[PDB]
């Protein structure tokens, strides 16, 4: 059986450089070459227990182009279940005997894992859990990276706002850092810089950054520019305003970049990447949401296939 | 071993001495790893003359001896204790706490978002060392604290 | 034709002895060997007037086994469609037109039954209305009894909890009181002790019940314990903690129990089992809630086919 | 209320001997009333042999006596449990558990909706001996348990 | 100095008969002969945590007939206070700092005897705590007794409806049960029976009482007939719905009554007393909200004035 | 006519040393020789345009005190002005014809400034306008350091906790910045910090800080411990957690504490300032709240009266 035939995917920590490949190399070629009905007769869960459009409309295509079958639901507005009482364990443990496997998104941390321990064979998915992993769309980042740079060793990585709450900023630092000779550069706000434990992380490890306060500064330089929302509500609105000027992108600010530099964003954005730069050769985000299907399609296809004919 | 200040004191037959426990600490150890919970002759000595060492705590579980695993979980709280094996009323093995790797249904998450909170699971924190300086990870969230925070509660 | 093809599955008075060991046969059957294809091309309604996820999530599992689609909605919020003011029977009325077969909950008694009235040819199955019926909940618990006990006659049958309100414990009675030399406990608080009329109905029947104040009475004769939540609600916050202590059920007090005792139990549970008792050989509540898929399954199979191949 | 002349077990001068205590109660005794809060020498014994009852439980507080009232408080755990004060290594007075009339911080309101819960009070039940068992009535929200009750387990 | 001087009016069992006494003596006083001015310059809260618009008007309106100023607020949800951080404590110690008496309603039991530890020297009126006390309601209901019937010894009443759950039934049968030679009836539906506890005492201190099935027994005997709403959400709709008729007053059942005999409700009467009941000179349930207004102003009267001489 | 006669109180920055000290001066005689019947035959609008109950509850205690009629609302979102059409500048001229005064607290920075532009010559008074300004917090935080220190020159101040969001502070620190001699010790998490605009303030006008990591450094110089709170929300539940312990006050730090030194909180305290504080003499919190009372008094009294002769 492949290496992670119903192991659990729960955070990036737990995968290693060999197992992204592997990940990344299947999501290459389903996107290449269609297996619409290798999940044939397989029924998965799809529970967002904390609502997540993007996301849950993401997975649950990826579950329908594999020929899967979908039940779940979303938003535990009341569910007299979870919510009014019902422990998480037993909610599991209840599902489990229903499906073969299980996708959630929870508000709390830790929720994917404990999941875990109530499935007994049942493969559960972390599609979000709180403030501490979203795997799947790292997945999604890497492949993105790898398709347009040809590679994830040597990179100079660029990562700008809230990179301090960035669930998604903190997990592409570890995966990246997985890899070979990445250059690292960190333009962010003062009151929301990268956490002293990721910048610890990476100089054990001996690689290379640098905190910028502008983006003009790397952007001759950088090969992936990597963009996050900054929630308004972290800040003051006079804080915010004061402070966003030196965070969104225009197209003009591009005229520097490199040919190959690709902008991305784990979406949404809204006021921190300009329409304009919509149409630059630049802009990837879009493409990058589409890869986000073939990320997924591959991460059940491993975990639900045995052995993988590709 | 032998207390004696000129006053007949008793020393188990056979079972585990944890002599060495610093004052205050030795009741926690008891509620902590629920230690009291068997029908074995337990004797314990709190507040006790350690004179070099002032006072000290004092615990004899009769019939009951301790994987050194379970000796390793004291290490956060009486790491100087010493953990004595008796038989035969005479120290047969002599052990001293030692840092685990992993620290099971004690500690409580400081990180109040938490799953661990409500739901039925025993809390399994990672230890990890730096400059002596004992840093604790949830199984769950996956956060990082000092046992500074962790112990507060 | 089998004898439920194309009939309305609305309460459990309506199926006689032989109806349900029908349904009981085939869902052993179909757990074994599975007929993931035998509703392909059917198109079914998931009709949640009243959200219940566990339902729901098992009703549609069932769709998704069987090879048949599912359309359909949950929690009339607002639904300007019968809340706002669409009669229920117009509701039907159109929804008759689409699919093939609907499963509806609602909160109002005689919901279904009046569905019949509306839908033509469209079988309607009772996925609960009310406090009135829930059908398929009983159909799944004699699965569970006889799977468990090998048999639905000559059981030491104990009902625990809100026997007075409890939905699911007036259906169990009523079942079981179709078949042969079943004896009932009835353990309840005062405030909620078993409604007359079935006790009525039992004594017609000359079957064998009697009430009990605790648990440790009957332990050592039971075969079945059928345990039920107590809702707070229905008490006050003194009466009520005051009462549980006498119908909370821990593992030390199985430790009596016979040796193919089963612990069930509809689901949610909280207060009334510990987890304790999760661990011991007579937990059943998890295993019976899987039960529900093979039991909902042989009931759609049923209706929705001809002549079953088994 | 022990005594063994060949494998000894010490006795002290001043303070005070809480006796006879039923196995497995010693501890809830200690945590309770807090008991080891102290820089006292306490020594504890459990389930120490005495036919008389089977197991027992034994805990000695160095000088330290306790009031009428702090006795009684021990009258829904250990009924019999006898407190022998003493002075010059010798018993200088006994005393049993008498029940009281009230008891203050160590019980909880079993009432979900009683206020006591979620604020800074110390809970307060009036104890009321009614035909086979102890009836108390909360402080705050004045509804009347059986003692049975009010010992959540 | 007044006995009830700076005293806290917390619960009905802490009032001595003399106690009752002084306030509806005072009561009649301020009835026959009003002070405007009394409580001049001075400012009573009025808090109401969990709303009551009937009964916060009522304590209002008294207030003003005294000449003392309000300041307080409606639902603590709508509020800002305690709703996920402060404590009562911390919003007792400081209202105590600014006000001259607190008048409070509060969702859960004891809430009101908390306040008096953290009032200081401010005294606590309780208008209702949880399903615990309401003073106030039972001064005044005493109030419109003795002022109809002309005493509050050896007196006929019959309590009707809900008489487990209502708090106001139990709480005048405790007053009541302080003075001498009174007799009860207690019509109720069996599940909503007069609990045990007040029935051990009212055999306790030699008082007799009585079940009956119809108020039609008592008619004649009574004095008083006290009646309560048993709510249909206290009970199952279908259930409710066979009992309503035995348990609501039309005028017609009235024909064989004493002259003086006074039908009481503490409102709001929804079906239990018919609309034609109105115009018999028995109906008094408008009356005796309209004596709260006296009972209310004697309390403030007494608590605030060393002296009064009325 | 005082200075402050018919003047708008919007924000501290507009009031003098002078300013200051008269509305202390005045609060203190109306502490000593009250006034019932000042302000009588005036009528207030007490517009809380953003629910404050702590707020409200005092002017209003305030404006009763005098014998001041008081008419307003709560939250316009129960109110049915500025929900969807008209403006806050309709909503004041309109008002304006009523009352003789305006409270107003409201959502947005700025909109007392503007109430001013349309009130015509009402008078308002601002009880707080987003993060901008609070005018009566601080001149009732500085009559109660006056009242217990004796002056508002040559103090020992610590502030602990948010400086960087906690409007009160800065506030403070703005109007001892008037007096002479002040110094300050700043101790707050880093991701709380106190703004540069401050301390550039500090610095240009001659007035010594200090930052620290904990008050036991401080403990033993302060004169007034000002307290406020970290609201976990204000940051990630982990990160709070860590910095918790650090700025939380036990009864034992207040060891080394001089007698005179006085521990103040705006409240609502949750968990920064332990319960065994409010046993030591220096808890002050709830006498300060209670000041707030004569600082409100002294300021409607100065506002509304050409000449005082208290
Ligand atoms: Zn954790
Ligand atoms: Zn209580």
């Amino acid at each position: 059986a492949n290496p992670l035939y119903q192991k659990h995917i729960i955070s990036i920590n737990d995968l290693s450089r060999d197992d992204l490949n592997l990940v990344l190399a299947t999501a290459a070629k389903l996107k290449a070459n269609p297996q619409p009905e290798l999940l044939k007769h397989k029924v998965i869960a799809s529970c967002f227990f904390e609502a997540s459009t993007r996301t849950r409309l993401s997975f649950q295509t990826s579950m329908h182009r594999l020929g899967a079958s979908v039940v779940g639901f979303s938003d535990s507005a009341n569910t007299s279940l979870g919510k009014k009482g019902e422990t998480l364990a037993d909610t599991i443990s209840v599902i489990s005997t229903y499906v073969d496997a299980i996708v959630m998104r929870h508000p709390q941390e830790g929720a994917a894992r404990l999941a875990t321990e109530f499935s007994g064979n049942v493969p559960v998915l972390n599609a979000g859990d709180g403030s501490n992993q979203h795997p799947t769309q790292t997945l999604l980042d890497l492949f993105t990276i790898q398709q347009t740079e040809g590679r994830l060793d040597n990179l100079h990585v660029a990562m700008v706002g809230d990179l301090k709450y960035g669930r998604t900023v903190h997990s592409l630092t570890q995966a990246l850092a997985k890899f070979d000779g990445n250059r690292f550069y960190f333009i962010a706000p003062d009151a929301l810089a990268m956490p002293e434990y990721i910048l610890d992380m990476l100089d054990e490890k001996g690689i290379a950054w640098s905190l910028h306060s502008s983006i003009e500064e790397v952007m001759a330089e950088v090969d992936i520019l990597y963009m996050t929302r900054v929630q308004k509500e972290r800040l003051d609105p006079s804080e915010y305003a004061n402070v966003k000027a030196q965070f969104v992108l225009r197209a003009s600010d591009l005229h520097n970049a490199k040919a190959n530099m690709k902008v991305l964003h784990p979406l949404p954005r809204v006021d921190e990447i300009a329409t304009d730069v919509d149409k630059t050769p630049h802009a990837w985000y879009f493409q990058q949401a589409g890869n986000g299907i073939f990320a997924r399609q591959a991460l059940l296809a491993l975990v639900l296939n045995r052995d993988l004919v590709l | 071993m032998t207390h004696d200040n000129k006053l007949q004191v008793e020393a188990i037959k056979r079972g585990t001495v944890i002599d060495h426990i610093p004052a205050q600490i030795g009741f926690k150890l008891l509620s902590l790893f629920k230690l009291t919970e068997t029908d074995q002759r337990i004797t314990i000595g709190l507040n006790l003359p350690s004179g070099e060492m002032g006072r000290k705590d004092l615990i004899k579980i009769e019939n009951t001896f301790l994987s050194e695993d379970q000796v390793d979980q004291l290490a956060l709280y009486a790491p100087q204790a010493a953990v004595n094996r008796i038989d035969n009323y005479e120290v047969v093995g002599k052990s001293r706490p030692s840092l685990p790797e992993r620290i099971d249904n004690v500690l409580v998450c400081p990180n109040s978002n938490c799953i661990s909170h409500a739901e039925p699971v025993s809390s399994s924190f990672a230890v990890r060392k730096r400059a002596n300086d004992i840093a604790l990870k949830c199984k769950y969230c996956e956060k990082e604290f000092s046992h500074n925070v962790v112990l507060a509660n």
